[PDB]
RNA sequence: UGUCCUACGCCGGCAGGCGCGGGUAACCCGUUGAACCCCAUUCGUGAUGGGGAUCGGGGAUUGCAAUUAUUCCCC
């Protein structure tokens, strides 16, 4: 049993797969702490630090990203990690846990669950 | 073909899909085919009596 | 002496290019004095203003 | 349970892999190593005198990730920005002979062989070598 | 009225001007 | 006017570094060179000497900015 | 506790000015880890008042053309600026920053009007939002024109600008530019 | 480190002054005929540590720099890397530095003037 | 994007040569390995390792033909 979600930015699309495990997070086969722009390391670690290391201990997430850029991928990774957990706690944990996760995760930053509807504007003759 | 909108009508391209984003989307849900789509989402004169005027 | 004032309502924008707005203020030490002032920049109700001299009422057409 | 290439810092891994290749002494270093720019868009020659080993190490690491890469593919990896004088800049490839002579040099180390469907890949003995060195990378960094 | 005319000439007109400038699927 | 910053330590200023620089509350290549009037190439090369001798704590290492501090 | 950069706490920051409470937004709800958020803080009037005060600092150092776009470099600078401010002074670099915004705000300004040739000035008061918009601008142009051609790194020009402004010293670009704006406004009542 | 007791502030090389404060890879570029690219391979063939300034090089290693850059071909400096290739008069490969650069340039000017080519006439008139 | 886009092998330091394949194309180029960006090194306020014009010598390619430098590369 597992849950398959997505999160997006301008063009950087992510897909996340979460199932039972011991608490490892991988992106494109690499750990969460080896993703290349180390200045924005906290944006990758925000859903882990807001919720706690204990809350992620029952789930293993593997994330794949394609497209966009260096910071557009980080904003899509952090979205689909948090969105994978709120979907996993809904279907296989009681809704009281899912409501309190979705509560504190929106009051921090609204882009962890609801995507940013901003895309490049076209040009016409 | 028989709904009210379809009958009262004033009369590459097929691979396009619209994801919808609520509860977060799960691709491994058995009812996920509901949340993907295949197409686009989303005059006469009146008398003083109120009767229509047709010509 | 420096004086602080809280605005009450925005009367409208004045100036030739509309670079100022005219706002009615009320004080903090005593809520009786209500003078009229001109300010530049974005102003809304409830803003607190620092008035260098609280003697003259501003005026423009 | 064993660590792999992807689980460690790629910058620390190249410094460890090039230090491994230099200590072996079996790489075939060409004679014009001290007198060439390794791209047509460079202003100068490499600052490091032992630039051939770090180029050799970065060749093996890139072949581990996405195999089947030829000379033309590796000049595209190592290309950069060519500032064309007063004209706007463009993207230019690397130098093909430096990329080729590395792949010949890795073949003499018995680390790289040709691929039947394209360019070059890693030897089964080659991948045994790189995954071992990632062990010393994580032991001296993540365990300190 | 005189007082209406004076107060209109002392305050600033404001109000009406509409400036026209500027996901589920 | 024009700067004639020294490229190598003379005897007078080398002593001035080894008894005064480890008590500034801030040690940086750029703040050393403004007051000791030396080039920035040696201003950072003098500090890795002091770091190896253990006279200075390191705060941050970066390719753009390096920040140093007193011991106590 | 949600800390800036993992090591700066927003709990102890006390804003001394009554007028600027609503607009200097660094307290328990606006405490973020990083000054990068990509938030839509300019789609509505007074939306940017709720933007955190350090993110407004990094957006204003992305200035003069060659640096337009590079925000990962400016958050690098404000990270190094706070680690220098802790070194020189010894207290919270957020406390030094909010003292700088208060002391660098012009409390009274002047406007230029003229009917035909005769261009004269009238002194008007400054809204509490523009007291912050002018304060961030003066500190960022203070540090930019401070170095620009010497060996001083911008990380330690920006630290030496924020420290001087919080002290109220006349060595600041911001304090010297604020006072001449005050001096013109006094002469033009 | 400190100034050595035999440090040179100004070095006299090929009848020009070479500044001793500048690094050896780029102080050599003060003489004409060598650049950032030629002087790097010359110091590589001489096996001289490039971290050294131009001032603390002793009389031993400064003279083998000269016999390398005046005579490059016997130290495997390749034929394409030299500025003076096949001459018009005596076709051979060389690297002209101090006054040979100005004399060869002057000679290439008056050769085009004497034959009255277009390129030589427009140099004269311009 | 295209029957002109190119993969791969060999040679040269680079421009560039020789050979052999894929693709009328969500099929090959192409998991379009783009540049700023990110991390380390050297430089240290100096018309400087900023800036590249204008020049000298040589090499290569397309063209009936390169002179008044077609274009590209090296010093």
């Amino acid at each position: 049993q597992s849950v398959q979600v997505f999160g997006r930015k301008k063009t950087a699309t992510a897909v996340a797969h979460c199932k039972r495990g011991n608490g490892l997070i991988k992106v494109n086969g690499r750990p969460l702490e080896m993703i290349e722009p180390r200045t924005l390391q906290y944006k990758l670690l925000e859903p882990v630090l807001l919720l706690g290391k204990e809350r992620f201990a029952g789930v293993d997430i593997r994330v794949r990203v394609k497209g966009g850029g260096h910071v557009a991928q980080i904003y899509a990774i952090r979205q689909s990690i948090s969105k994978a957990l709120v979907a996993y706690y809904q279907k296989y944990v009681d809704e009281a846990s899912k409501k309190e996760i979705k509560d504190i995760l929106i009051q921090y930053d609204r882009t962890l669950l609801v995507a940013d509807p901003r895309r490049c504007e076209s040009k016409k003759f | 073909g028989d709904s009210i909108e379809e009958i009262l009508a004033d009369s590459r391209q097929r691979s396009r899909a619209w994801l919808k984003e609520d509860e977060p989307l799960n691709f491994l849900d058995p009812k996920v085919a509901q949340r993907v789509l295949a197409t686009q989402p989303g005059g006469f004169k009146v008398s003083a009596d109120g009767r229509l005027i047709i010509r | 002496p420096i004086k602080l004032a809280r605005v009450t309502k925005v009367l409208g924008r004045t100036g030739s290019q509309g670079q100022c707005t005219q706002v009615r203020v009320e004080f903090m030490d005593d809520t009786s004095r209500s003078i009229i002032r001109n300010v530049k920049g974005p102003v809304r109700e409830g803003d607190v203003l620092t008035l260098l001299e609280s003697e003259r009422e501003a005026r423009r057409l | 349970p064993g660590v792999t290439v992807k689980d460690v810092n790629q910058q620390e891994f190249v410094r460890a892999l090039a230090a491994f290749l230099k200590k072996s002494g079996k790489l075939k270093v060409p004679e014009w190593v001290d007198t060439v720019k390794l791209a047509k868009h460079k202003e100068l020659a490499p600052y490091d005198e032992n630039w051939f080993y770090t180029r050799a190490a970065s060749t093996a690491r890139h072949l581990y990730l996405r195999g089947g890469a030829g000379v033309g593919s590796m000049t595209k990896i190592y290309g950069g920005r060519q500032r064309n004088g007063v004209m706007p800049s463009h993207f230019s490839r690397g130098s093909k002979s430096v990329a080729r002579r590395v792949l010949q040099a890795l073949e003499g180390l018995k680390m790289v062989e040709k691929d039947q469907d394209g360019g070059r890949k890693l030897t089964p003995q080659g991948q045994r070598d790189l995954d071992r060195i990632a062990g010393q990378v994580a032991a001296a960094n993540k365990k300190h | 009225p005189l007082a209406d005319q004076i107060l209109a000439g002392n305050a600033v007109r404001a109000g009406v001007r509409e400036k026209r400038r500027g996901e589920e699927y | 006017d024009k700067l004639n910053n020294l490229v190598l330590f003379d005897k007078a200023t080398y002593d001035k570094l080894c008894k005064e620089v480890p008590n500034y509350k801030l040690i940086t290549p750029a703040v050393v060179s403004e007051r000791l009037k030396i080039r920035g190439s040696l201003a950072r090369a003098a500090l890795q000497e002091l770091l190896s001798k253990g006279l200075i704590k390191l705060v941050s290492k970066h390719r753009a900015q390096v920040i140093y501090t007193r011991n106590t | 506790d949600i800390k800036l950069f993992g090591k700066w706490s927003t709990d102890d920051v006390q804003i001394n000015d009554i007028s600027l409470q609503d607009y200097i937004a660094v307290k328990e709800k606006y405490a973020k880890y990083l000054p990068h958020s990509a938030g839509r803080y300019a789609a509505k009037r007074f939306r940017k008042a709720q933007c955190p005060i350090v993110e407004r600092l990094t957006n204003s150092m992305m200035m003069h053309g060659r640096n337009n776009g590079k925000k990962l470099m400016t958050v690098r600078i404000v990270k190094h600026a706070f680690e220098i401010i802790h070194l020189l002074t010894g207290e919270n670099p957020l406390q030094v920053l909010v003292n700088a915004i208060i002391n660098s705000g012009p409390r009274e300004d002047s406007t230029r009007i003229g009917r035909a040739g005769t261009v004269r000035r009238q002194a008007v008061d400054v809204s509490p939002l523009r007291r912050v918009n002018q304060a961030i601008w003066l500190l960022c142009t203070g540090a930019r024109e401070a170095a620009f051609r010497n060996i001083k790194t911008i990380a330690e020009c920006l630290a030496d600008e924020l420290i001087n402004a919080a002290k109220g010293s006349s060595n600041s670009y911001a304090i010297k530019k604020k006072d001449e704006l005050e001096r013109v406004a006094k002469s033009n009542r | 480190l400190v100034i050595p007791e035999k440090f040179q502030h100004i070095l006299r090389v090929l009848n020009t002054n070479i500044d001793g404060r500048r690094k050896i890879a780029f102080a050599i570029t003060a003489i004409k005929g060598v650049g950032r690219r030629y002087a790097h391979v010359v110091l590589r063939k001489a096996d001289i540590d490039l971290t050294k300034r131009a001032g603390e090089l002793t009389e031993d290693e400064v003279e083998r720099v000269i016999t390398i850059m005046q005579n490059p071909r016997q130290y495997k400096i390749p034929d394409w890397f030299l500025n003076r290739q096949k001459d018009v008069k005596d076709g051979k490969y060389s690297q002209v530095l101090a006054n040979g650069l100005d004399n060869k340039l002057r000679e290439d000017l008056e050769r085009l003037k004497k034959i009255r080519a277009h390129r030589g006439l427009r140099h004269f008139w311009g």
